[PDB]
């Protein structure tokens, strides 16, 4: 029921403009200053930026104890060498094999929730691995193709980026979550031809790396009137 | 005056040092005292261990610095400037964020209803405002439980 | 030659099977922090300062001797100076090839002043697709439109006679710089 | 078998992410030991054998040392990246690398410091490449030569002078002395001088001489207050 | 060569464009000749190094 | 007189055992929104 | 590496810090937690060659 705080807005009660048959209005907006979307993709993994003829000077543990020893690493040892930058996050990255409401939700109970489709742009919801197309728990379908097969982009950047579906990560245990860890690096969801190009940033106290909105686009804290 | 933060600041910790509330009482200003690093000691057989000096412990003399001497009837004033804050709002929401869309209109995107490795997706009414896609995510809660859960 | 560099995957191995190419090229690494600082000069630095951070760069390729190799009498062989023989060296100013420096690999100059330098062959990793190999299962990373096939050959680079010199430079960008002092006190300990 | 934090489709095909982030040690020195951690990275070993880590004492000083639980009334070793957070980055040291190239993905959280050591850069130094450019050999009137290439290698003198913005020690306030700026002790006897390896007590002749720090050379052994 | 920049494939035929359904073997007569592509068009299909 | 402050270490205790100094200064603390507005 | 400019040692614990005598073993309670070195502070401590 509405309450003192309730928002009700009668929107005669502002100054309008009444326009004739034959009349006409325009209105003007300038887009903040905002990170523009690649258009081009990575030839490389970026945990695969080495030199693949030359092993590491550096040691990994190899016997483990209270006194751990260290071995060098060899040029064919290659699941071993070490990365100067970590993943970026991932929070429920399932897939629907994997995976009433379903996907990424956050609520009261489990009959109390509000989904949180598609999740964050720092991971994708469908995308081709290597021989079958892998669409995530949290994903959104831009249309449908005949109730049907859904319509998404196509991830690829993201899974050539450790960002790929049910990318397990392991903590010596098992689990899909990765914390978003300091010097991490990830790719957003691609911009494709149907996505939405704005959403307006909730005014909240603070945001963090709201620069683009999940659905798609840009996130405007003022965007177009 | 500390002005080049020369020795421990102790304040904004949320100690009962505080100035007095109301104008008609008087201020006791509290001994200044400060924790420094140091080694862990073992006290003998007991296994209680104290936090010997170290090279590392910071030992802080006041006396060897130049201060003021101010006699009776005397004043002094400090003068400090706060770096450009945020500044805290004073007003809060009348919507929630999660919430800001139209009621009337369904989405145009689809959810999944039928799993497995070739799910299936229907599209959104506007009966099932739950499922609705977000584009900004909740804020980070760490152990954010009432009294009652613990 | 170009050599593709493509190990069979099948012990715990990648996500997927790494794939690239090897050039014909060598490559400069002087990626460490003892290269430049003698343990005097470092302990100088860690003492006189508290805090470094990289400001700029300087590699000079000078004293350039391409060295012909011949029989020598009486078994063994002997060298001597060219003047017709080139070095061909090319700054990748632009990044345009794959960049492996910075992945902590046994490359690096020597240590000491008095050792000599044999700079690492030039090598990078791209992406492909995964193809089994029939029934036998294992999976190797083969070539893709995506595959980056570099040529270094397909550029212009300096080629330098003996003697010959030949300068870089480049400008950090302004870079935090790293504290080289401690804490007296505990962060949690303030109070 | 692949130790540490790693990422990857299944418990067979993963990568290592070691060392960890800097926000995080992998070895210091605790109150009776040294503990390092399982995504430690060792710069070079002591006579296969005992790595050579920093000693990450800041670190642990400022509740980031190895095996430092969390709990949530509910006892895990994660600590989430939670809000109004502080802590130190591993220290540079005297061996570490000194630029990691960020890769250029479409967005990238404090990728100041690389892991492995140094500041990760966009545009990091320019990779120099060298070749020798290949000469013919003889063809014409010799009986079948064929195709062949001369055998010529390269020398010279490569030097790189590096520039490195300096900041003042910060001023001290304290009576007790600061602590010395020790030398980095040695496995046997003393690093960074060339010695007699028999005029020595150790049997740690294996390095005939000369020797390294067992402890890389972390420096920060001067304090200051919070 | 860099991967070529493929239009977008579609469930029948060819998207985006007006074709006679009736005049090919495709299973979307109920698109009436006019057709989205099954999958997102995405661009980043030119790719370059890290 | 300078103090030091080593209470015993050995229910919850802190991580390590604490050290600090006492110093014969005191010190002025105003850090509160409430001392600078009344109520109205 | 020059030889490093030591603090000088005192006879129980260090020198020039106040400490708690009863946290430490050392039989110099007498200073009561604050000692000199026992060796004069003489510096000279980095060499050069002649």
């Amino acid at each position: 029921l509405a309450s003192e705080e309730s928002a009700f807005y009668v929107l005669e009660h502002s100054s309008f403009q009444l326009l004739g048959t034959g009349g006409t209005a325009t209105m003007s907006y300038k887009f903040p200053p905002v990170p523009p979307e690649n258009l081009e993709g990575c030839s490389q993994h970026f945990y695969e930026m080495y030199n693949p003829l030359y092993g590491s000077r550096l040691g990994v543990p190899d016997t483990l104890g209270g006194d751990p020893k260290f071995r060098s690493l060899t040029h064919e040892d290659h699941a071993i060498q070490p990365q100067n930058f970590m993943p970026g996050p991932l929070v429920n990255s399932v897939s629907t094999k994997e995976g009433a409401l379903t996907g990424l939700s956050t609520g009261t109970s489990q009959n109390t929730r509000i989904s949180l489709r598609p999740g964050p742009v720092s991971q994708p919801y469908h995308h081709w691995d290597t021989d079958k197309y892998v669409t995530g728990i949290n994903a959104i379908s831009h249309g449908q193709t005949t109730q049907g097969v859904g319509r998404f982009p196509n991830e690829k950047e993201q899974l050539k980026q450790l960002q790929g579906l049910n990318m397990h990560t392991y903590f010596p245990t098992d689990q899909i979550e990765r914390p978003l860890m300091v010097g991490s690096v990830w790719n957003r969801r691609a911009l494709h031809y149907e996505s939405q190009l704005w959403s307006k940033i909730p005014n909240l106290d603070d945001s963090f790396k709201t620069q683009f909105a999940a659905l798609g686009g840009w996130g405007l804290h003022q965007p177009p009137p | 005056v500390d002005h080049e933060y020369k020795y421990p600041y102790v304040l904004g910790q949320g100690q009962d040092t505080l100035a007095p509330e109301l104008p008609i009482w008087v201020y006791f200003p509290p001994q200044y005292a400060y924790l420094t690093v140091g080694d862990v000691n073992t006290q003998g057989i007991s296994g209680d261990s104290k936090k010997l000096a170290s090279e590392e412990s910071a030992f802080y003399v006041l006396e060897h610095s130049s201060f003021q001497l101010l006699g009776t009837g005397g004043t002094a004033t400090m003068s400090y400037k706060f770096p450009p804050v945020p500044p805290e709002n004073l007003e809060g929401c009348s919507q929630h964020f999660y919430e800001m869309y139209n009621p009337l209109y369904g989405s145009r995107l689809g959810v999944p209803d039928t799993l497995g490795g070739d799910p299936k997706f229907r599209s959104l009414t506007h009966e099932d405002h739950a499922i609705q896609p977000q584009n900004f995510m909740p804020g980070p809660l760490v152990n954010s439980v009432s009294t009652k859960e613990g | 030659h170009y050599k593709v560099f493509s190990p069979a995957a099948s012990k715990v191995c990648t996500i997927s099977p790494i794939m690239g190419y090897s050039t014909p090229w060598r490559y400069l690494d002087f990626n460490a922090l003892n290269l430049f600082f003698s343990p005097l000069e470092f302990q100088h630095l860690i003492e006189n300062y508290g805090s470094i951070a990289p400001d700029a760069l300087t590699v000079t390729i000078s004293e350039i001797a391409v060295k012909d190799v011949t029989d020598k009498t009486g078994g063994g062989v002997q060298v001597t100076d060219s003047t017709t023989g080139r070095l061909c060296m090319l700054v990748d100013h632009e990044y345009k090839y794959p960049y492996v420096l910075g992945q902590g690999q046994d490359t690096l100059a020597p240590e000491l002043p008095i050792w000599v330098y044999f700079p690492p062959q030039y090598a990078y990793l791209t992406v492909g697709d995964v193809n089994t190999q029939g029934i036998s299962g294992d999976s190797k990373k083969l070539a893709s439109e995506e595959s980056a096939f570099y040529v270094l050959e397909h550029s212009s680079f300096q080629l330098l006679g003996t003697g010959g010199t030949a300068t870089m430079s480049y400008k950090f960008p302004p870079v935090p710089p790293e504290n080289l002092e401690g804490c007296s006190q505990h962060f949690y300990e303030m109070y | 078998a692949l130790t540490g934090l790693s990422t990857g489709t299944s418990q067979n095909t993963r990568i290592s992410l070691r060392p960890g982030p800097v926000s995080q040690p992998y070895h210091h020195w605790d109150t009776d030991k040294y503990v390092t951690g399982i995504n430690a990275i060792s710069h070079g070993q002591t006579t296969q054998g005992v790595g050579r880590f920093p000693n990450e004492k800041e670190q642990l000083k400022q509740l980031q040392g190895l095996n430092m639980h969390t709990y949530f009334p509910t006892d895990q070793i994660e600590r989430p990246l939670m809000v109004g957070s502080v802590w130190n980055r591993r220290a540079l040291h005297y061996e570490s690398q000194l630029w990691s190239k960020i890769p250029n993905l479409d967005d990238s959280f404090k990728t100041q410091f690389a892991a492995l050591g140094g500041w990760g850069l966009h545009q990091p130094p320019p990779q120099i490449f060298l070749k020798i450019l290949p000469q013919s050999g003889p063809i014409g009137g010799i009986k079948s030569m064929g195709i062949t290439t001369l055998v010529q290698y390269a020398v010279g003198i490569m030097t790189v002078t590096m520039t490195f913005k300096l900041g003042p020690r910060k001023a001290t306030g304290r009576w007790n002395p600061q602590p010395g700026v020790y030398p980095p002790h040695a496995a046997g006897h003393l690093p960074y001088v060339l010695y007699d390896p028999t005029a020595t007590d150790a049997k740690q002749h294996h390095r005939h001489g000369y020797e390294k720090p067992e402890e890389l050379w972390t420096a920060k052994s001067r304090v200051h207050p919070l």
